[PDB]
């Protein structure tokens, strides 16, 4: 049966968005295009994606060193107590400082020129190693729609560790070793 | 339904409604010492001051300021003939300026001296009548 | 969509520098309190 | 019969900031540029009158439902707001474990300029301004103990006012119903009868019975609150509720089995105040919510809809037809679905009326605990809604003559109750004003007349208890008849309503929470006075819409407009002549009957009901029986009153209340400030203002918008703002500080 | 069974009332007549019930 | 007219779903079709999985909760707490994202068969229209036997003081 146009959930009737570099999905089944422009939404999930991949990666990386001088009482990565102690002890003050200098120096401007229709969602032309080649073609929209997939998919994982590890005050590799 | 203009021609600043005009109203209106045919201005002025000052005794002498002393009723007696004759000079002087020579009808400056004439001597009457009867 | 223009407009300006300005003077009394006398 | 559907424009309006940078761009002659001073002053004069703007009533009910959506959304966000101050910077959690002792305050004020003195000793370890809103009442009552709650709520509401934003956005940008909608009266009157208010009142009744009642009963028991099992406990676990309230152990089966009755421990009908927190029984509480909103979903189903069965209300309207009233209530049906300006009148006369009767009942059965024995916080929260019922009071009369300039249609009002009434407005006017003349003098006269004879000497000659006296028996009587109450005509109650009509007096914490309110020969008096004034006020608003379109005077008020100065100084003089001038004259008459009804109530509850209880039951007031002989003089009012009480606001510097006393004196200063535009015209300060610009023009600094004075009508509105301003701000300060500094 | 039955009769009673006034038989009438029959039979039954006949 | 004589003409015997055309009360005719097919093989479909969820846990439990009653009532308030939480919590984000939506889709105008999703991983559907049509009807009148048995079965329960199925037709029957 279905309706005259389908989607991947082979159930609804495509959206506004037709085959964008990992949106093959078309996974829109509550209206958020139909009145939310697509820039906007695509440049935040870019955002996302990018920010969960290093909290992942961050949180695994941060329970096998500590670099030795930061106290680091806390074996917990993802727990208030670490969070309020390097909060204090200036390191995420800091972090803090350069992070929103960043969004607002240069955000900002990014997302309102992806905003306005001139630079594509999440693109800051940051390719020091030649790995996605060039804009707009082969190895490109395949790496990007990569890097979609690996930040969802992190994004899920990140909210999966916090969760774990606040309910079981275990850290990620010793929860996966033990229970 | 019942309300309509009051002589049955629009655009009159008047409407008969029911109290306004009725069987029942017009019969009272009329009759009485004031609108009644056939009586003349003496009259019509003895029968409202008779009528007026029986009851303007009352409140001197039932709330005067010497209504717990032993003359609470002659003081209120005195303090209503007072209000009886300033209210008689009033209608002396509307009769002086509103009205001129002519019949007298009670339009008229006799019409109306003949109105406040009797409207004086039968408030003093009814009180004084007021006043015996709380005496007695 | 002229945004900066509607920033421009009397009133959005002029809360803007008022606002900067009791904020200067706030931020001086509470570094520099109970200045007199220069 | 009419299909009651939903039709709507997608993308009528494009989203853009370019109507932004063009103000007055709603309107047309506005849009031309300003030229003058006086265009600044009509932009937002004129910036939310729809009807102005465009003449189709679709755009007007667009703009609307929009617009509500924001003002809700601005309501959300206050919500918001205090229920972070009361997680954040409030002493919600020790005022629980000391409700009596400990001062309600969600404000810290920063320390920059020596305002840190404000920063009050309410106990509880933080220090702050000691809030008067019932805020930490309302929420003990709901069931909160600890901030997580505050701080979880105030999200939803941050929450509910992004819904309410983006909803105000999408039915005016992406989806506006057309005029067909918006005029489908029966369904909206159901669904505000069986959703808005029917559910709502079942949804908070459910709340009660499954978080206020075991949680407040667990407080009331002794138990700490951090020791109380949470709300959600309560539900997944029945074991508990079964032991706190036995009636659970039969679950729902009862209510199915119309065993109402096995209720009894949940729902109760006791009928007074709890002598532990002294406001009502949660109980009662949950079962009048429950009673309400059954009643208001069988009431939201008389209206037709989509199907055969209801009511048609043009039908019932145009039914009701006596030999008195020729057509009666025919087009009335057609008034209230073609004009905005009628509903909002009708609608804000009755929340008005609805505000001031939430304050009488309020205070007289304080329904939150710890409320009563919190005087500053009953004192305020009836000041408060007695103010905002009279302020939409005045705003309903404003908006019906609104309505009577505007939207009037004499087709419609034919012989109908609106035209007859037109007809014979004069009888109407002339008659109450008689009723006003005679209300005055048998009401401020008295007064005077006390004035008088306590002057001379002559006490045994006034209107008091000693000499003549004016027994309110009428009201006594039913005072008496609501204290039998309780066992002759309400039988399941076990206790009277309010005990402000009898019965006995109630103590919490050493203080008076509700004890029997005496009337006598002063507040026979002051009633009357109370009468007078709104007698005044509503004539003032009834003489504004009857002659709103013409009188003697003007025989075309109506072309002229509802907001117009005057016609010139012709015909003697015809000075504030239109409608919109005698809303400005019933705001004055509104503020002077509402100062008087706050100030009847809080001098009556200091010197009768409010006060402290000794051991063995030994009462003491705030001021000990002086209202039953100082309030029946002006003196004593002035004396007693107005000079005794203020001791605490002019004397609170140096202290936590000092602000107060500030506020007291700014509003003075804006008081008087008033006085400037209220006695003054706008020639004059047109010629000053040619002075003044001639001096700029000899500096080659004047300005390219021609300076201009206010209007006259501008200038009446900046006069009557300022003086209710600075009135209500002066009696604002002067209740709070006298309430906070004692009692 | 003295709830239930009348129950049935007040259901009864108000299917009768509500074809008279509606003046036609549907799913529609045949709701709204239940529901008036209800709302006088829970009435009937809890008032009987406070008065000891039931 | 209709397979149930007394009420006439039902309708919806044009629309597809079941020949017989039993609507006595035209509920159809106050309420669009499509709507009330979306319930009913929704309802159809969670009866069917309760009566072999039914069948099958009181024959065999996980190793995991080892310890738990088997009734219908006792094993609901024993897993609302953990298991039947978290059952709700799926369940409720299924219907959520791709429940709700569909059904309105469904009466705003779409044209979806009133039920259908893309789960056909097998391709039992069939290929011919006639046996699609068969296997609809089937699913349908499968269904509406498993409304009713799991009606029978909960009250069969209440009313055996929480008896198997299987242990009540082997013990009692009253
Ligand atoms: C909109 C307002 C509102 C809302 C949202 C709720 C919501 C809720 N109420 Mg509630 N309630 C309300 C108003 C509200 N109530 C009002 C106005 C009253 C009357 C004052 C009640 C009185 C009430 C009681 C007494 C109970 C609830 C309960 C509940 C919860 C479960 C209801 C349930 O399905 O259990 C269903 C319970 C049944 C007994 C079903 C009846 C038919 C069964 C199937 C009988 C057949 C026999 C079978 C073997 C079961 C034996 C049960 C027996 C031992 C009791 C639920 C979250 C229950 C709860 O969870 O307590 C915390 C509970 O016991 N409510
Ligand atoms: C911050 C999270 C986020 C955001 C902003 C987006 C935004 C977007 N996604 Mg994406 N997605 C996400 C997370 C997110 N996604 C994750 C974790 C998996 C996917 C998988 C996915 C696929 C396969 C596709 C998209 C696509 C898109 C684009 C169009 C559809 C859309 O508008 O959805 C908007 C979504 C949001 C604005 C997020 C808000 C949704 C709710 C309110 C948040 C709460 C969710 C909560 C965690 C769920 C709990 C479940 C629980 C009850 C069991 C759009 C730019 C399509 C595309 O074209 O790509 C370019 C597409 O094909 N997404
Ligand atoms: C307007 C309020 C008011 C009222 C109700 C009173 C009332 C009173 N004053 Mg007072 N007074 C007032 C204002 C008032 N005063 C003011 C403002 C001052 C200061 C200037 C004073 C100064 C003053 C003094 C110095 C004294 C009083 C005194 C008195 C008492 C006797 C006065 C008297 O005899 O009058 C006479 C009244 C009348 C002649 C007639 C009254 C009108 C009638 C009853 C109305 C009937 C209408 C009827 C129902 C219509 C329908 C009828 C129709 C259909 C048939 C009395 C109780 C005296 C006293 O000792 O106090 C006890 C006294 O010495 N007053
Ligand atoms: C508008 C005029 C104004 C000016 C000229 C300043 C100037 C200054 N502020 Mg200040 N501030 C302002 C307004 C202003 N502030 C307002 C409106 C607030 C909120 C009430 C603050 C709150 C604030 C804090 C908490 C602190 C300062 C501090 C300082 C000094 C730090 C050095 C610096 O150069 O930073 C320049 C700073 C600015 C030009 C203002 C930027 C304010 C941003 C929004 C940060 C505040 C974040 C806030 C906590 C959370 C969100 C706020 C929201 C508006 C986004 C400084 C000279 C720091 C200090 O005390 O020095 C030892 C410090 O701790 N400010
Ligand atoms: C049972 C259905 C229902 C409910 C609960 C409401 C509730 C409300 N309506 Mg509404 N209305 C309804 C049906 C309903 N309406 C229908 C069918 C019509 C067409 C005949 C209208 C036409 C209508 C108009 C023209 C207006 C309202 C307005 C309002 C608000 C009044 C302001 C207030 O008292 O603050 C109380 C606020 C709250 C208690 C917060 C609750 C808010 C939530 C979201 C409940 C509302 C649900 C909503 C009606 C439907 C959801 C739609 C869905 C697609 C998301 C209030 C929230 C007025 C308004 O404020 O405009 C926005 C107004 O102008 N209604
Ligand atoms: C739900 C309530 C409600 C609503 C929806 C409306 C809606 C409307 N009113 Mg109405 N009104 C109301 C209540 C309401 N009113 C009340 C309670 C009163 C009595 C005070 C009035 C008296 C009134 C009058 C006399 C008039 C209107 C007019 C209007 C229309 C145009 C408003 C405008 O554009 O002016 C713009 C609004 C402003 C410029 C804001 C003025 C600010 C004042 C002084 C309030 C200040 C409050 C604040 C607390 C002060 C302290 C802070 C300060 C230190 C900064 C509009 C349709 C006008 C009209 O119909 O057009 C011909 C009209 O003349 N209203
Ligand atoms: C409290 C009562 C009051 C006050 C304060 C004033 C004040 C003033 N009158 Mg005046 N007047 C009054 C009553 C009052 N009048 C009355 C009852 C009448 C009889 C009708 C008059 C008739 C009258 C006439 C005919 C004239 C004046 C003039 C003036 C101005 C004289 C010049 C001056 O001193 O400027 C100094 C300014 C002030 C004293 C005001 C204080 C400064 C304010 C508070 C600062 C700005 C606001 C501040 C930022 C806070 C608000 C913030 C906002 C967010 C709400 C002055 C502003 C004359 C004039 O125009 O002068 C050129 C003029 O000719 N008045
Ligand atoms: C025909 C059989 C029958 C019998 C024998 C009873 C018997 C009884 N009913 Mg009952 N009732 C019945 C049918 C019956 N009812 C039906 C069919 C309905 C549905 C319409 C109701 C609905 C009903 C209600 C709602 C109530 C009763 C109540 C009662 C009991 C006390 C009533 C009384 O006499 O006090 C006499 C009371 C008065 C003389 C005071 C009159 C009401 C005051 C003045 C309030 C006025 C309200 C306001 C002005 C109007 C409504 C405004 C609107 C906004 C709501 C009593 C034992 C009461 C109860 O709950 O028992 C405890 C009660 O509240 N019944
Ligand atoms: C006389 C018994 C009532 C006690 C008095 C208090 C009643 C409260 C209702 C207020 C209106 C007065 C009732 C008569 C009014 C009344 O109901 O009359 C009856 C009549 C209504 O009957 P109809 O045949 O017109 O009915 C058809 C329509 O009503 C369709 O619903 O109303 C009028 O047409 C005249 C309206 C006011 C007439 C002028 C009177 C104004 C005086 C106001 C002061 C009243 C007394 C103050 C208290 C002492
Ligand atoms: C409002 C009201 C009313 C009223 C009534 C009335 C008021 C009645 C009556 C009455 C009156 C008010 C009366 C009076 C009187 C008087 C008299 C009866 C007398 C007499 C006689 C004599 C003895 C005389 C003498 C003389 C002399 C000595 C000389 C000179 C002359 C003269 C002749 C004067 C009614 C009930 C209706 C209704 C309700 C209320
Ligand atoms: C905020 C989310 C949670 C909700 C579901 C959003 C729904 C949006 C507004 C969309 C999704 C489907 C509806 C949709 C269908 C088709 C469109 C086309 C597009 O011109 C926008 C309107 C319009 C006509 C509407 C707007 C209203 C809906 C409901």
């Amino acid at each position: 049966g279905a309706t005259m146009p389908s989607m991947p959930f082979l159930k609804r009737p495509s959206k506004l968005d037709g085959s964008l570099p990992g949106g093959e999905g078309c996974f829109d089944p509550l209206g958020f295009t139909e009145v939310f422009s697509l820039e906007w939404l695509r440049e935040a999930e870019i955002k996302h994606c990018r920010v969960a991949m290093l909290a992942v990666l961050g949180v695994i990386a941060q329970e096998f060193g500590t670099f030795d001088f930061y106290n680091a009482k806390s074996k917990l990565q993802l727990s208030p107590d670490l969070h309020n102690q390097f909060v204090q002890n200036g390191a995420l003050q800091q972090i803090l400082l350069f992070v929103c200098a960043w969004e607002f120096i240069v955000g900002l401007p990014a997302l309102i020129e992806s905003v306005n229709g001139n630079r594509e969602p999440g693109y800051f032309g940051f390719d020091p190693l030649k790995l996605g080649g060039t804009v707009g073609s082969a190895q490109w929209k395949r790496m990007q729609a990569g890097e979609l997939r690996n930040g969802r998919l992190a994004m899920i994982a990140f909210g999966g560790f916090f969760h774990q590890q606040l309910l079981t005050k275990q850290g990620i590799i010793e929860q996966l070793a033990h229970f | 339904d019942y309300i309509k203009p009051y002589n049955n021609d629009p655009f009159v600043g008047h409407l008969a409604t029911p109290i306004n005009s009725s069987s029942l109203t017009r019969a009272y209106l009329s009759q009485l010492p004031i609108y009644r045919r056939g009586v003349s201005p003496f009259l019509r002025g003895l029968e409202i001051g008779m009528a007026h000052g029986y009851f303007l005794i009352g409140p001197f002498v039932q709330l005067g300021p010497l209504r717990n002393t032993d003359i609470k009723y002659l003081a209120g007696l005195l303090s209503a003939i007072g209000l009886i004759v300033i209210l008689t000079l009033g209608m002396l002087l509307y009769g002086a300026v509103s009205f001129t020579n002519d019949s007298q009808d009670l339009e008229s400056v006799d019409g109306w001296r003949q109105l406040a004439s009797g409207f004086l001597l039968g408030a003093v009457g009814g009180a004084g009548f007021a006043y015996l009867l709380l005496t007695l | 969509m002229n945004l900066k223009k509607y920033l421009s407009t009397a009133p959005v300006v002029a809360t803007l520098w008022l606002f900067l300005t009791a904020g200067i003077l706030i931020e001086l009394n509470r570094f520099f309190p109970d200045s007199l006398f220069y | 019969e009419k299909q009651v559907k939903v039709v709507v424009d997608r993308d009528v309006v494009p989203t853009s900031f370019e109507k932004w940078a063009k103000p007055g761009h709603f309107s047309r002659s506005l849009a031309k540029g300003p030229k003058t001073t006086t265009w600044i002053w009509n932009l937002h004069a004129d910036a939310h009158d729809f009807d102005s703007h465009t003449s189709s009533l679709e755009e007007v009910s667009r703009k609307i439902f929009s617009a509500h959506f924001g003002q809700l959304a601005i309501i959300f966000i206050w919500l918001s707001g205090m229920y972070f101050h009361g997680a954040r910077f409030s002493n919600y959690v020790a005022w629980l474990s000391n409700p009596t002792g400990i001062k309600p305050s969600a404000q810290v004020v920063w320390p920059i300029v020596g305002q840190q003195i404000l920063n009050a000793d309410v106990g509880g370890g933080m220090q702050g301004i000691q809030i008067t809103s019932g805020l930490f009442q309302l929420w003990r009552a709901s069931g909160i103990v600890n901030e997580l709650q505050l701080y979880v709520t105030a999200l939803g509401g941050l929450g509910m006012a992004g819904l309410m934003i983006f909803a105000g956005w999408f039915h005016y940008h992406k989806a506006a119903p057309k005029l067909e909608w918006f005029q489908n009266v029966e369904s909206m009157l159901n669904h505000h009868l069986a959703g808005l208010l029917g559910l709502g009142s079942l949804s908070w009744a459910g709340h009660q019975i499954h978080v206020s009642l075991p949680i407040n009963k667990l407080l009331d028991a002794g138990v700490a609150p951090s020791s109380i099992p949470l709300p959600h406990e309560f539900i997944l676990n029945r074991n508990l509720m079964a032991e706190l309230y036995p009636s659970f152990q039969q679950g729902l089966v009862p209510f199915f089995t119309l065993n109402w009755k096995q209720y009894s421990d949940i729902l109760t009908f006791k009928g007074g105040l709890s002598p532990v927190t002294g406001g009502l029984w949660l109980t009662d509480v949950a079962h009048h919510h429950l009673a309400i909103a059954v009643l208001f979903l069988v009431a939201g189903h008389m209206y037709r809809t989509n199907w055969g069965i209801g009511h048609s209300i043009k039908q019932i309207l145009e039914a009701h037809k006596g030999p008195l009233t020729g057509e009666g209530h025919k087009g009335l049906y057609e008034i209230l679905t073609t004009s905005w300006h009628a509903n909002l009148a009708i609608n804000l006369a009755m929340l008005g009326s609805l505000s001031i009767i939430v304050a009488h009942h309020m205070y007289a059965m304080p329904p939150y605990p710890y409320l009563a024995t919190d005087y500053p916080t009953q004192l305020s929260l009836f000041t408060h809604h007695m103010w905002i019922g009279g302020f939409c009071i005045v705003g309903a009369g404003a908006h019906a003559a609104i309505y009577m300039v505007r939207d009037y249609s004499p087709t419609v009002n034919f012989n109908n109750v609106l035209d007859r009434m037109i007809r014979h407005r004069d009888a109407i006017i002339s008659h109450l004003n008689w009723v006003c003349i005679f209300l005055g003098m048998h009401s401020f006269g008295l007064y005077i007349h006390n004035d008088t004879m306590r002057a001379l000497g002559r006490a045994q000659d006034m209107f008091s208890d000693t000499a003549i006296q004016l027994q309110p028996v009428f009201a006594q009587w039913i005072q008496q008849i609501h204290t039998l109450a309780p066992g002759n005509t309400a039988v399941n109650a076990l206790a009277t309503a309010s005990y402000a009509f009898g019965a006995d007096t109630v103590t919490v914490g050493s203080k008076i929470a509700m004890m029997p309110i005496k009337l006598g020969t002063a507040d026979f008096m002051v009633h009357h006075i109370h009468a007078f004034t709104i007698h005044v006020t509503t004539l003032i608003l009834l003489k504004g819409v009857l002659y709103a379109r013409n009188s003697r005077l003007i025989p075309d008020k109506a072309n002229l407009g509802f907001r117009f100065p005057c016609d010139g100084p012709g015909r003697g003089g015809t000075c504030q002549v239109s409608a919109w001038d005698h809303v400005f004259l019933g705001l004055f008459w509104m503020y002077n009957a509402l100062s008087i009804v706050i100030f009847h109530f809080s001098w009556k509850m200091q010197s009768d009901v409010w006060g402290t209880v000794t051991s063995n039951g030994a009462i003491s007031h705030i001021t000990g029986g002086n209202f039953a002989q100082s309030a029946i003089t002006i003196n004593g009012w002035l004396r007693d009153f107005l000079w005794a009480q203020a001791s605490q606001v002019i004397q609170s510097y140096g202290s936590s209340l000092s602000a107060y006393g500030l506020m007291f004196l700014g509003a003075h200063f804006v008081w008087a400030f008033s006085l400037m535009f209220l006695f003054s015209g706008r020639g004059y300060w047109q010629e000053l203002i040619e002075s003044i610009v001639w001096a700029h023009n000899k500096l080659k600094v004047a300005p390219a918008i021609a300076p201009r004075a206010l209007s006259i009508t501008q200038g009446r509105a900046v006069g009557v703002a300022h003086y209710l301003l600075g009135g209500i701000a002066t009696t604002w300060a002067f209740f709070l500080a006298r309430i906070i500094a004692v009692g | 069974y003295t709830i239930p039955t009348i129950m049935v009769i007040s259901n009864l009673v108000g299917v009768a009332v509500g074809r008279y006034a509606l003046g036609r038989s549907d799913l529609t009438q045949l709701i709204a007549s239940m529901c008036f029959g209800h709302i006088i039979g829970v009435g009937i039954v809890l008032g009987l019930s406070n008065m000891g006949v039931i | 007219v209709p397979f149930a004589p007394v009420p006439e003409a039902v309708r919806e015997s044009g629309l597809a779903g079941s020949e017989a055309e039993f609507d006595p009360l035209m509920i159809t005719s106050y309420l669009p079709i499509s709507w009330m097919r979306e319930s009913e093989v929704k309802h159809g479909r969670i009866a069917m999985l309760a009566f072999v969820g039914t069948l099958a846990q009181q024959a065999y439990q996980f190793p995991w909760y080892k310890g738990a009653p088997t009734t219908l009532v006792g094993a609901h308030d024993h897993f609302v707490t953990t298991a039947l939480a978290q059952i709700l919590l799926f369940t409720s984000a299924f219907e959520i994202v791709a429940g709700v939506p569909a059904a309105i889709q469904t009466v705003r105008g779409s044209g979806r068969l009133p039920g259908y999703y893309g789960f056909d991983p097998l391709g039992l559907w069939g290929k011919d229209e006639a046996s699609r049509k068969r296997m609809e009807l089937a699913e349908v009148k499968n269904g509406r036997l498993a409304m009713i048995a799991m009606l029978a079965l909960w009250h069969q329960e209440v009313l055996s003081g929480g008896m198997g199925v299987i242990e009540q037709l082997v013990k009692q029957k009253f």
